[PDB]
């Protein structure tokens, strides 16, 4: 397995070795300048991060089978927080309905804990879907659309 | 004002640890110090965990609220720019009040004076110590929000109840470090007593 | 404008600003839209509660005519039994605007009343309703009139800049980055390869010098 570390110049992919490197290999995992100004030290860009291949690496016998349901499902829901979050920004926050504020609520302890990670603290996979799942019992059993059924009753139930 | 982009600065960003880049927009804000808070950056952080525990271990905290305030005015920056400050709540003004305090007090050193020329460490912690926990007075204050008042409410009431401690806040700039450092942290602990009478009070009339 | 990488990426920062900006400003706008659109019913309905409350109304005065027969008149002018004008608004900010709650007479605050005339029940049940309409009509005639003049000045803000601000800062990127490639790169090509030439020819003539000698 390949891991390359490529920095890329003037902080952006438009570089030629970043845009070269991109078009050889099957994966793109970003740093986030941000999340390091906001002082987050795993600085990972979940939304512009991306496995091609991330379908095979997850499994019934490698993996649990809700691990794919549940990236999906946090990345979707990520995307929706951000918008949540614009959307607070402009209206004021008070225009926001419950739902806005769940949306809220999970962006925040998502990058609160999900995203900030011990520099010397160790989760196995187990242990990161079982995180991911006590940030999804926040939302309702029915919000949580990506989610196939008789599996979200599966773990949902906690 | 040219590009970072330059093979010269490109290779030396790559070896060197610390980059305290001016801005060009600073300098003609007469911004004296001129240190850009976002470009810059010293990967030297993790090294001295150990001094800045032994000297001040809430240091750390304090310093790490700073730079997120600061990143969140620079964000939302332009959302107030293009929306503008109407729809800016009581959290939002509270941290523009801190990060205005920031631009103010802090990060400005004139140095052409004697009470700025030279900042001694233990003046520079106190002052930062200062305005974290005025933001974090502002911050529970307005997450009460009870007693058919609060929130923006509290926070408009604290700028001018409180006034007092936040255009003082300012003249700590002005406090002469060559009066001692006994003294001045003397001052300063005083200071940040005042200040955790501030909001107390204010937390007990309950607005 | 410089070709120079500086102001292509001062330039590409410029236009994704300007993407996220513009998308924040429609979904305001659209929020502000539907928000106006839900005053616009709640002012249709007190429309159409409008005309009704005078028809209902002039039974009152029919009543009054029927049982006391001419008003007080003057001053007194009588015919009022309950709904003292007094009333109590408030601008409140909804969606980011502030829209003024109208509350007039039979909903506003410090309202009175003096017992019954003989048709004072009538005027309270017709005129005095009237009034508790009004105030509905009121508050949401001036709410639905912020929104649409917010509505209007969003959805003019969004479309000046899909069609003005995007639409050159686009082709500013484009000539930026043909004049540099096309310049910069093409002209330092030429010119390490005429250098190229340059030293092969000598290298050419210093051979020929060398087979003479």
């Amino acid at each position: 397995t390949q891991i390359p570390i490529l920095t890329m110049p003037n902080d952006d992919i438009t570089h030629p070795t970043p845009d070269l490197t991109g078009y050889i290999t099957e994966g793109q995992i970003y740093i986030d300048r941000q999340l390091q100004n906001r002082q987050i030290y795993p600085p990972i860009n979940v939304l512009p991060s991306l496995s091609r291949l991330m379908k095979s690496a997850i499994g019934e016998g490698m993996t649990r089978r809700d691990h794919s349901d549940v990236s999906n499902q946090l990345y979707a829901n990520y995307a929706i927080g951000k918008d949540v979050q614009a959307m607070k920004a402009v209206v004021g926050e008070e225009a926001l309905s419950s739902e806005d504020l769940l949306y809220l609520e999970f962006l925040d302890k998502f990058e609160r804990k999900f995203v900030a990670q011990g520099a010397y603290d160790s989760r196995n996979i187990f242990q990161s879907l079982d995180l991911a799942w006590t940030l999804l019992r926040i939302f309702p059993r029915e919000l949580l659309h990506r989610i196939p059924g008789k599996t979200l009753d599966q773990y949902y139930s906690r | 004002g040219g590009d970072f982009s330059d093979p010269v600065t490109s290779a030396t960003l790559s070896i060197v640890q610390v980059f305290w880049g001016l801005d060009k927009k600073l300098a003609q804000r007469k911004h004296f110090p001129s240190v850009n808070w976002l470009i810059s950056y010293s990967k030297y952080s993790t090294a001295l965990e150990s001094f800045y525990e032994q000297f001040d271990p809430d240091f750390i905290n304090i310093r790490t609220k700073a730079r997120e305030v600061l990143q969140r005015e620079d964000d939302l920056n332009e959302i107030v720019q293009l929306v503008g400050k109407d729809a800016l709540a009581e959290g939002d003004k509270i941290t523009l009040e801190t990060a205005k305090l920031l631009r103010e007090d802090y990060l400005a050193q004139n140095a052409f004076t004697p009470y700025d020329k030279f900042c001694p460490f233990y003046k520079s912690v106190w002052m930062m110590r200062n305005i974290i926990h005025f933001y974090n007075l502002a911050n529970q204050a307005v997450e009460k929000g009870a007693g058919m008042d609060g929130q923006k409410i509290t926070y408009t009431l604290i700028k001018h109840r409180l006034g007092d401690l936040f255009y003082r806040l300012v003249s700590q700039k002005f406090e002469d470090p060559a009066e001692g450092e006994p003294a001045l942290v003397a001052k300063f602990k005083k200071l940040h007593e005042d200040l955790t009478a501030g909001f107390r009070a204010l937390e007990d009339e309950t607005r | 404008v410089v070709p120079t990488v500086t102001m292509l990426g001062v330039m590409k920062s410029r236009l994704v600003g300007a993407t996220r900006g513009h998308a924040l400003l429609k979904k305001k706008s659209d929020a502000l839209t539907v928000q106006f659109r839900q005053i616009l019913k709640n002012i249709v309905t007190t429309k159409e509660s409008m005309g009704e409350v005078m028809k209902d109304s002039s039974f009152a005065l029919i009543e009054a005519k029927y049982v006391a027969g001419e008003n007080i008149k003057h001053i007194v002018l009588e015919n009022v039994q309950n709904a003292s004008i007094k009333v109590r608004s408030r601008q409140e900010n909804i969606a980011g605007v502030k829209i003024p709650k109208f509350e007039y007479f039979t909903d506003g605050e410090t309202k009175n009343d003096l017992t019954g005339l003989a048709r004072g029940g009538q005027q309270v049940q017709q005129c005095r309703a009237a009034y508790v309409k009004a105030i509905e009509l009121l508050v949401e005639l001036a709410s639905l009139q912020t929104s649409f003049l917010t509505l209007d000045e969003a959805i003019k803000t969004t479309n000046r800049r899909v069609n003005a601000l995007e639409n050159v800062v686009k082709p500013r990127l484009e000539n930026t980055i043909t004049y540099i490639k096309g310049e910069l790169d093409e002209l330092e090509r030429e010119d390490f390869f005429r250098l190229k030439k340059i030293q092969g020819y000598k290298k050419r003539e210093i051979e020929r010098q060398l087979a003479s000698s």
